RNA sequence: UAACGGGGCUAAGUAGUAAACCGAAGCUGCGGCAAUACUAGUAUUGGGUAGGGGAGCGUUCUGUAAGCGGUUGAAGGUGUGUGGUAACGCAUGCUGGACGUAUCAGAAGUGCGAAUGCUGACAUGAGUAACGAUAAAGGGGGUGAAAAACCUCCUCGCCGGAAGACCAAGGGUUCCUGUCCAACGUUAAUCGGGGCAGGGUAAGUCGACCCCUAAGGCGAGGCCGAAAGGCGUAGUCGAU
RNA sequence: AACCGACUAAUGUUGAAAAAUUAGCGGAUGACUUGUGGCUAGGGGUGAAAGGCCAAUCAAACCUGGAGAUAGCUGGUUCU
RNA sequence: GGGGAGUGAAAUAGAACCUGAAACCGUGUACGUACAAGCAGUAGGAGCAGGCUGUCCUGUGACUGCGUACCUUUUGUAU
RNA sequence: GGUUAAGUGACUAAGCGUACACGGUGGAUGCCUUGGCAGUCAGAGGCGAUGAAGGACGUAUACUUGCGAUAAGCCCAGA
């Protein structure tokens, strides 16, 4: 049965990637939040 | 489908009263003196005093 | 003279191993060895190795003869249990216990 | 200050468990069952300390009745006889006498008969 | 109920059993002694000992029969050239089962089965 | 049975008379404790839920205490003896191996059996169900501590618009070799997509990069909007 | 036939599987089906319309915060 | 994996390592238990076995009487 | 003394129970703490295009720390 995760790298990057996060105010808020939390991985 | 009360150790033990193991029927080969399952060849290949393997 | 061998952390359920221990408890060493030799039990092979280590220990670490030797004490004790996860149907997971056992044999010339 | 409960918590549990020595199964091993068990044992022990006094007196009366009737008088008539004879020997003693000194019992019976 | 019935299923289809026994007979003719499970040995006698009887009379018919039952030309030749001649006088009991303990892996009761009067 | 509690009863039923006895944690006797009155003795009183009131036990921490006890054995653990109405106290054998702490005060994360409580451990079911397509195995030999499962040989069977061979994606060393078999592998395993070590990916032409653009994204200025921003030109990105 | 689908039955229901398998069944040049990439986002989207679907969730997603909402209810509430 | 040997004050301090409780599981010993009906105890009580020396102590407990857990919630729960 | 009869009756434990002993499992408790928590008194109250915060990848005869192809460093001055 087709399950929900049908990964493509390009779609992962364009949605959740660093340059995508950095493009928007609220994305930067996420990166800053994760950077404050101490998260090793800021982006996907 | 399932118990309404955990079974005591006693009753568990009572069930396993028949769980004891019984030993194999052995015999000793005449020639080789090797113990073996009665009716079966020895490890050295004798059966009733003759080398058969 | 007593000699004790142990097999700690033996991968065998104590309940399984104990059936074979019951077969050779109180028996002579020669009698025990044949009982274990023609066993079809996995437990019998683990137990046979311990008993042989015990006999060796009496012959070497003590001064003794296999001839004058009895399974003085034998017992299996519950070892640590490795826990593991088995998937069941409908996304449910069950735990599997990989029981282990500590097999002790004592042999004695008395 | 923070108080850890361990050491005292165990002492309570152990006290009960020690009182539950000899009970079957959980009732001597497991605190939750043992506690219930040791409580009911105390309840029974209270009730029975009373009822001991009843059971023993029934036994005596049964024995005195046996002995009196061997000496040809009912328990009921014998007690009346003794009362009328002003003999104030308790049932516990009478029943002791009926077993251990049959002759004395017969004397008392003869005294009792005379009073009736 | 199985009253008076013969033949073990051996937890197999018929076509498999037929294949298995044809193979096993070929092995036994070739090697003259074969270790199998004891129930398979006992069934094998009902397959091999009839092949040996057939091989006592040498004919194109009988060789073809043996070939039909074995589909092995080496076996058929050994049957008619060696085993028949050997067992010419013998009235049955061409094989012998010797029980041989248990298999390690599954503690299956095992047995050797061999031809009688092996030159070896 | 099953409309005496049963046995059984013709009185062991019903009514009555006489004199007995049994019978409760009631009353009495004997010993003890407590509450409240009175004057240590009297007198009365002491079932109890919600609830009110009173008095305590023990725990951690502070002072007392740089005191007191402790490797000639602290705490903790586990027995035993003993004391009190109780919470509990005291002593002590063994274990243990360095703390403990009187007394009187002081302060609380101060007492657990319940909350389909929370965490960990360990039971019961139970050596039970099951071991994942009914395509199928049989045998000889090998290696090994051990071979149904690994290697090898001969047979058999199964797929064959696939159960073959490639590619993209996706994954990321799973590839090859040696070695190991604890765990992993629904069994064993000498084997493995497992562990460990070493090796292995060679481009003008394949692909990416690159030139080009689609949908669409972003978007100098701009237009619009409390702010954040939205839209959008020139552009610049964006393959399928 | 492939492919897409999902009408019946049986199995399965602590599954081989959080929707399948087996035997049958419908469509099969079209309002078809499929890959890649785009766009629409929560009182919002999208809907050949079932309140269907919007990550195994939907008469208002999910996450975090207000937040220990509130709970005239239920449970539980530890020594003598 | 273990037994010796050795180390150490200690090895039931041996790396699955201070202490090492309980649940739970074993081995050994004593006593009971295969004609016996239910909250498993209690009051009584024989016998047997250990001590100490039998109007003692300890363990077990044939047999007899009595006896439907706990909590909660309720007018009321063995329920 | 024997036989018979009648009565009576120990000795079984497959297993199980209780108690005790010695263990296993387990990791409570106690003791301990290189970590936390709440403050007081001071300091400093910013860092960044002279490229930050934070990272990637490297760097010595896997990861952490340091460093940056001058790479667990180079130079200089004090100590």
């Amino acid at each position: 049965m087709k399950r929900t995760f049908q990964p493509t790298v390009l779609k992962r990057k364009r949605t959740h990637g660093f340059r995508a996060r950095m493009a928007t105010k609220n994305g930067r808020k996420v990166i800053n939040a994760r950077r404050a939390k101490g998260r090793a991985r800021l982006s996907k | 489908a399932v118990q309404k009360n955990r079974k005591t150790r006693s009753k568990r033990g009572m069930r396993r009263s028949h769980d004891a193991l019984t030993t194999a029927a052995l015999s000793v080969d005449a020639t080789s003196g090797e113990t073996h399952l009665r009716h079966n060849v020895t490890a050295e290949g004798y059966y009733r005093g003759k080398k058969v393997i | 003279m007593e000699a004790i061998a142990k097999h700690n952390f033996a991968r065998i359920s104590p309940q399984k191993a104990r059936l074979v221990a019951d077969q050779i408890r109180g028996k002579s060493v020669d009698q025990a060895l044949e009982i274990l030799t023609f066993s079809n039990k996995k437990a019998a092979e683990l137990v046979k190795k311990v008993l042989e280590s015990a006999i060796a220990n009496a012959e070497h670490n003590e001064g003794a003869d296999i001839d004058d030797l009895n399974v003085a004490k034998i017992f299996v004790d519950e070892g640590p249990t490795m826990k593991r996860i088995m998937p069941r149907a409908k996304g449910r997971a069950d735990r599997i216990l990989k029981r282990s056992s500590h097999i002790t044999v004592v042999v004695a010339d008395r | 200050p923070r108080v850890k409960r361990g050491v005292q918590a165990r002492a309570r549990h152990k006290k009960v468990l020690k009182q539950a020595k000899g009970y079957y199964g959980a009732r001597s091993r497991v605190y939750r069952v043992a506690f219930q068990a040791v409580t009911k044992a105390g309840q029974y022990a209270y009730r029975d300390r009373r009822a001991k006094k009843r059971q023993f007196r029934q036994l005596w009366i049964a024995r005195i009745n046996a002995a009196s009737r061997q000496n040809g008088l009912s328990y009921s008539r014998f007690i009346n006889g003794l009362k009328k004879a002003s003999i104030e020997i308790d049932r516990k003693i009478l029943a002791d006498i009926a077993v251990f000194d049959k002759a004395a019992f017969a004397v008392l019976v003869e005294k009792a008969k005379a009073a009736l | 109920m199985r009253h008076r019935k013969s033949g073990r299923q051996l937890n197999r289809n018929s076509s498999h059993r037929k294949a298995m026994f044809s193979n096993m007979a070929s092995s036994l003719v070739r090697h003259e002694v074969i270790k199998t499970t004891l129930p398979k040995a006992k069934e094998l006698r009902r397959v091999v000992e009839p092949l040996i009887t057939l091989a006592k009379t040498d004919s194109v018919a009988n060789r073809r029969l043996a070939f039909a039952r074995t589909r092995d030309n080496e076996v058929v030749a050994k049957l008619f050239n060696e085993l028949g001649p050997r067992f010419a006088a013998r009235q049955g009991g061409y094989t012998r089962i010797l029980k041989a303990g248990f298999r390690a892996g599954d503690k299956a009761p095992m047995a050797y089965i061999e031809l009688v009067d092996r030159p070896a």
